[PDB]
């Protein structure tokens, strides 16, 4: 059970790396709303990367964890740089997604699928 | 009619003559609107309000387990014992034989070919009767 | 609200099981003879933990762990639900 | 120097699998069976992994199939069932085990076609 | 000399069998396994803490000089505990001869970056990167190479579906080009053509 | 023969005709239903029966390595002819 | 249900919605949302159009192959209505000019070619008929535009009793004739207002809304035999919604009172144009009308749809109308427009 | 080759009676309302439910616990088996508890007003494998079927 590290070496370590990327996330919604034009608000743009940052809230792996930090500077460094179009930045709110009904009645009349 | 799955249509439950439990798996989806057979069930029951507390294949399962715990050891035969008492109990009423004799419902090979609403509705087996028949 | 239907299932060769395999081979035939008319369903299955199943009207169920139990606690066991109906 | 993990493998939030991919699938582990029209043994060597099947419509244009499933055509082979089993988990895929199925060692006699007294003499060759 | 069988080359064999085991004696600290094929070529299997060592010596020792890295590539098995398999291949031109180099990583184990020993690495371990998702340690500026720009998943790896997870459209409603969950108007369909007799004796696995 | 349906769309050589009440033949309103013609299973049953002298023949479909791959048909059986199974040509034991 | 039309799919490009559609006037405004919503989850769309076949060009790209289809027809002849309805499940009537042509005035395309759908579709056992009317129909009203639309509304009512009828508000979106409208009265310096706009009241309601009102009219059974009326969420004072307007362009807003006569004659001027009126003396009377408040009448809340407010996306519509020193400015740097309580 | 039934006589629609008594088509809403309307006006022995012969496991109990909550216990089955004494308290009542494989292990076989060959073919063929390999003896009561 003794495994090479990738950053951090325990869960506090790595969740120093997250709070860091979080407030570089934070930071950077304003200039990337008024950058790309988005019609979307500030505290919407906030909000979603709040809502990705939770999505992740149960991993206790210090590793997986680093990887995930890891994954999120590039993205960030990709929206910074304007390397994304507007379409990869709107990517995030599936603004063109009907919403799929989660109870089993709904799903039950639409199809198979469970 | 509530249409439903054939038992190619559907990831069911089977036990065999044996007792042994074993499961079907989904190799097409029921045609036109018809659905899983344990779904509609569900889904009536919470329509009339009396929604029953499962609503995936295994939470249904689970349902199995906690009623004949052998419905979920596939590919297992489990044995059954106590064979005295069933045997004590079948004593007590008495009953009397018919003068009947035992006679099968399928003498020959042509009452073989269609015995459920599948091989009733099969062009093949149809065609296998008209040839032993004639 | 009274009793509908009992379950009891318990395993073929464990230990844990032995003073419910007693019971059915001693006092299930006049218990059934007792009780003519209600299911009594006894499941064998392996390596399970025996375990007293009663279901009551509009499908109200309790379970009750008989794992250890003697030939004696699992005749107080359906005793008790025979008598006092939930 | 190696730090101590002391949790279960989980890649599931690193994979990019979208999460009704992960949560609603059934992966089934097994030794594929013999095709019953070949006596060739050689495709019943490897363990595989394969997903439930989702519907197939016929597209309105042609009439062919077409799915949403994205796992429709996933396979994959493992040495052991053991493996299969380590790459079903650190995935988080629901999944369900059939033993492999060996034929019976059986008892052959050439012999045994002539016998006096069996009925195993044969009446034709 | 039979028309239709490739040669067999000796000469080559021997040699590549004598600086396999050279290379072995000189790093027994890291080489696991070395093997030469029946089309002579040699490849030593390291473990993978002797990435940077074991590509140094080749590249500057006198009698290795392997000088120019062909290829750096990746392969997926996922029976293995260790699913990725990395791949070096390395080329002298001073000894005209060709070196294969291979090491194993899983999903959240590094690598280190062999960009030190080869600047050519830089790229190739984008790749890899980007298509299998093997993190490499020190690399000057990791990121995707070859995906979109946002791409979710590493393609490469055998549990990765053909046509992905995820397609584009241009929607005249967000006047942009949106993505949406794949749907195929016509299935990929599944072949399955290996035979069930066995081809090859030779390389059979005892049961 | 190429028939018509009595909603007036022609019948193809597979048999296909869009059932009247079905929305797809809106798809040739303004255009053409698609249709050849020349139905291959009319066509091979003007042939004659090829009259021969052996218990068995063969057939390659003519033109040699232009035909297809060269079968050979028993004509034990005086009821029936024997027919290529690649391109459907009889043949039949003359006496 | 015919087995070619059941449902299949999960609702994506490639699936079988079960929904054929003949869309009249699917190719101005209304149009390109509607066949856009009905391509996204797989519908057979029936697109008759009248227009050069380069302007449905936008329409093709919205529907997987096969599932859009083009015809010719004319307003006026009906075997080309029957073509393009007969096979269809659902009707939607979409026609409507804001100007009246040489060719076809306001009694032409509210009512005679309403009315000819309607019947033809009648005759061909269309199951569902979708007409849209507008909310501030009425046989009094000083618009003749609006007019023809309450004549109309009652036409398609007796032909095809149970039809669904629509009555939107104005419409905002990137290519409305309303948000659009007052942005470009800036080439003209002030902007023109019937006592200073003070005296209407206006409730837009946003293109989205109407369109997913309007599909899902076609898959609710009880939207039949009824009228709807679309409103958005916010009544505004005309001088307070064209004021917005100028501030989220952020052009110099210059209001001016014009008497209503004064102003029909500059309309009178404009429609002397034999191409598209920049405005017209009915175009006038509508932005002048008070939007009905239609109590009695079910909403866009009875279709499942919540209504968008106008701040959400006027940005959207006028970011195209600032100059370049103002292009970045956020949706937050204009305060919203006052409402009516 | 009963397969080619599957793409025969298929119910694909939810149906109900119309006015004139005529089975039509409806959704699924509509019929499951109609159906779990009068689920709701009906209780105990009102309520009964039949499982024909090629019902899974999985409806059978989904059945049961549903009439279970109108306190109906009418879950009955086409093919009848005796409830006299230990009735189907006891598995080993009504199994074949010698297992099919078991049949190869046995050196007499009783077969009691029963035609294996059309019942159970496959368990027929693993009789005649032990006849012929194992020498079994075989005896019938019943029709002297072949
Ligand atoms: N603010 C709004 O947008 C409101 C709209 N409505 C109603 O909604 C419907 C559509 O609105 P909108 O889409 O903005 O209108 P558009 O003018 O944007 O598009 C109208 C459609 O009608 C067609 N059309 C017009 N006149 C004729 C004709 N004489 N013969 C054949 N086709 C014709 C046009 O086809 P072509 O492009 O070929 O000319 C076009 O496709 C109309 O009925 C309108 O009155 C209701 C309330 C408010
Ligand atoms: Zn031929």
């Amino acid at each position: 059970t003794s495994v090479k590290p990738i950053f951090s070496r325990d869960m506090n370590e790595a969740k120093r790396r997250v709070r860091e990327l979080y407030r570089a996330w934070y930071r950077e919604v304003p200039n990337t709303v008024h950058l790309f034009q988005l019609d979307i608000s500030v505290k919407q743009g906030r909000d979603k990367v709040r809502e990705m940052f939770k999505k992740n809230a149960h991993i206790t792996d210090p590793r997986v964890v680093d990887l995930l930090v890891i994954k999120g500077k590039m993205e960030l460094e990709e929206t910074i740089k304007v390397w994304k179009q507007r379409t990869h930045v709107m990517r995030f709110f599936h603004e063109t997604e009907a919403p799929r009904p989660k109870d089993f009645l709904s799903k039950f009349y639409v199809g198979h699928d469970p | 009619i509530l249409p439903g799955a054939a038992y190619t249509e559907k990831s069911a439950t089977y036990v065999n003559t044996e007792g042994r439990a074993q499961q079907t798996k989904v190799a097409v989806t029921p045609p036109g609107l018809a659905r899983e057979d344990w779904k509609i069930i569900r889904a009536l029951s919470e329509i009339a309000g009396m929604t029953l507390p499962y609503d995936t294949l295994d939470q249904v399962r689970n349902r199995l387990e906690e009623v004949s715990p052998n419905l979920v050891r596939y590919d297992d035969v489990e044995g059954a014992n106590y064979f005295q008492q069933a045997s004590e109990l079948s004593k007590l009423v008495n009953q009397q034989l018919l003068a009947d004799p035992l006679v099968p419902p399928q003498l020959t090979i042509k009452d073989f070919y269609m015995t459920d609403s599948i091989s009733r509705a099969s062009q093949t087996m149809a065609k296998c009767v008209k040839a032993v028949t004639e | 609200l009274g009793l509908r239907e009992i379950r009891i299932h318990l395993c073929q060769r464990s230990p844990g099981s032995q003073g419910v395999r007693d019971f059915i081979e001693k006092r299930y035939v006049e218990l059934k003879k007792a009780n003519p008319d209600l299911p009594i369903l006894i499941r064998e299955c392996s390596d399970v933990q025996p375990k007293l199943w009663a279901r009551y009207a509009f499908g109200q169920e309790k379970n009750v762990s008989l794992n250890n139990f003697s030939a004696d606690q699992v005749t107080r066991a359906l005793e008790n639900v025979l008598s006092s109906k939930a | 120097q190696l730090i101590t993990v002391d949790e279960k493998l989980d890649i599931t939030t690193i994979t990019g699998v979208p999460e009704e991919h992960i949560k609603t699938r059934k992966a089934r582990i097994f030794v594929p069976a013999r095709n019953n029209m070949q006596s060739g043994v050689n495709n019943t060597k490897k363990w595989k992994m394969e997903f439930d099947t989702r519907e197939r419509w016929e597209n309105p244009l042609m009439g062919w199939a077409s799915t949403a499933d994205p796992l429709s055509n996933l396979v994959l082979t493992f040495s052991t069932k053991e493996d299969a089993v380590a790459f079903a988990e650190k995935n988080g895929w629901s999944y369900d085990v059939e033993e492999r199925k060996v034929p019976k060692p059986k008892s052959k006699s050439y012999g045994a076609n002539f016998s006096w007294n069996k009925r195993t003499r044969v009446s034709t060759k | 000399t039979r028309p239709t069988v490739r040669p067999r080359n000796d000469v080559a064999h021997k040699q590549l069998s004598a600086f396999g085991e050279y290379v072995a004696e000189i790093l027994p600290k890291y080489v696991q396994q070395v093997q030469v094929s029946c089309f002579n070529e040699l490849e030593i299997c390291i473990h993978p803490d002797g990435v940077i060592p074991v590509l140094t010596f080749l590249r500057d020792h006198s009698n290795a000089q392997f000088k120019s890295l062909a290829d750096l590539t990746a392969v997926d098995i996922p029976t293995r505990q260790n699913r990725f398999e990395i791949v070096y291949n390395l080329l002298s031109l001073r000894f005209n001869s060709r070196i294969r180099v291979k090491t194993y990583t899983d999903e959240l184990t590094p690598i280190e970056s062999s960009v030190p020993v080869y600047k050519a690495a830089n790229w190739y371990e984008r790749e890899i990167w980007d298509m299998f998702g093997v993190f490499f340690a020190n690399h000057p500026d990791l990121r995707r190479i070859l995906t979109d720009y946002g791409f979710e998943g590493h393609p490469f790896r055998k549990d990765f579906p053909l046509s992905g997870y995820v397609e584009l459209r241009y929607d005249d409603e967000v006047k942009r080009v949106v993505a949406e969950p794949v749907e195929l108007a016509q299935e990929f369909r599944k072949f399955d053509l290996n035979s069930p007799w066995e081809a090859f004796p030779a390389y059979r696995q005892p049961p | 023969g190429v028939r018509t349906s009595p909603t007036g769309e022609k019948v193809t050589h597979t048999g296909q005709v869009y059932d009247d009440g079905d929305y797809r033949k809106v798809r040739f309103v303004g255009r053409q239903k698609e249709v050849n013609e020349n139905f291959a299973i009319d066509l091979i049953a003007e042939q004659p029966v090829s009259q021969v002298g052996s218990r068995v023949i063969s057939c390659d479909g003519g033109g040699g390595a232009l035909g297809h791959p060269r079968v050979y048909i028993n004509l034990d059986k005086e009821t029936k002819t024997g027919t290529c199974g690649y391109c459907g040509l009889q043949f039949r034991q003359q006496h | 249900l015919h087995h070619a039309v059941i449902p299949h799919g999960k609702g994506g490009r490639s699936s079988v919605s079960g929904i054929v559609a003949t869309v009249f006037g699917a190719t101005g405004f209304l149009g390109r949302y509607v066949v856009n919503h009905l391509g996204r989850m797989g519908s057979q769309v029936i697109v008759p159009h009248r227009c050069e076949p380069y302007d449905t060009m936008h329409l093709r790209p919205m529907g997987d192959l096969g599932q859009i289809i083009f015809m010719d027809w004319n307003g006026r002849d009906k075997d080309s209505i029957r073509r393009a309805v007969e096979h269809s499940s659902v009707v939607i009537n979409l026609v409507g000019r804001e100007w009246e042509t040489q060719n076809f005035d306001f009694e032409d395309v509210f009512v005679k070619i309403p009315q000819a759908i309607a019947q033809v579709s009648k005759e061909a056992g269309v199951e569902k008929f979708i007409h849209i009317s507008h909310l501030n129909a009425d046989i009094k009203s000083s618009s003749k535009y609006l007019r023809s639309k309450a004549v109309g509304e009652k036409e398609v009512r007796e032909t095809f009793p149970e039809a669904t009828i629509i009555k939107p508000a104005e419409i905002f979106g990137r290519e409305d004739r309303f948000l659009n409208y007052f942005a470009n009265i800036r080439w003209f310096g002030g902007v023109p207002l019937i006592s200073l706009g003070k005296k209407t009241v206006k409730q837009p309601v946003y293109i989205v809304d109407v369109t997913k009102g309007i599909i899902n009219a076609i898959k609710d059974p009880d939207a039949r035999g009824k009228t709807f009326a679309f409103v958005g969420p916010s009544r505004y004072l005309l001088f307070d919604l064209v004021q917005y307007v100028f501030a989220v362009a952020h052009r110099p807003f210059l209001p001016y009172p014009l008497p209503h006569f004064a102003y029909r004659w500059i309309g009178r001027l404009f429609e002397i144009s034999p191409f598209e009126p920049w405005t017209t003396r009915d175009k006038v009377e509508r932005i002048h009308t008070t939007d009905k408040i239609l109590p009695h009448l079910p909403g866009l809340e009875d279709l499942g749809v919540e209504a968008t407010p106008l701040e959400l996306k006027a940005i959207e519509v006028l970011r195209r109308h600032r100059t370049y020193r103002w292009l970045s400015s956020e949706i937050e740097d204009v305060q919203p427009a006052k409402t009516i309580p | 080759f009963a397969y080619d039934g599957l793409k025969r006589q298929r119910l694909t629609e939810p149906m109900v009676r119309n006015e004139k008594g005529l089975l039509t088509h409806t959704t699924w809403e509509d019929a499951l309302s109609r159906v779990a309307g009068m689920l709701q006006s009906f209780q105990g022995n009102d309520v009964a439910a039949i499982a024909g012969g090629l019902v899974d496991a999985e409806a059978l109990i989904a059945l049961k616990d549903l009439l279970n909550r109108v306190d109906s216990d009418t879950l009955c089955t086409e093919e009848v088996f005796p409830t006299a004494g230990a009735g189907t308290d006891l598995r080993s009542n009504y199994l074949l508890n010698t297992t099919i494989a078991g049949v190869e292990e046995a050196d007499v076989v009783l077969l009691v007003g029963t035609n294996p060959r059309f019942e159970a073919p496959l368990f027929n063929a693993r009789i005649r494998k032990s006849w012929l390999h194992n020498d079994l003896k075989v005896a019938l009561i019943g029709s002297p079927v072949d």
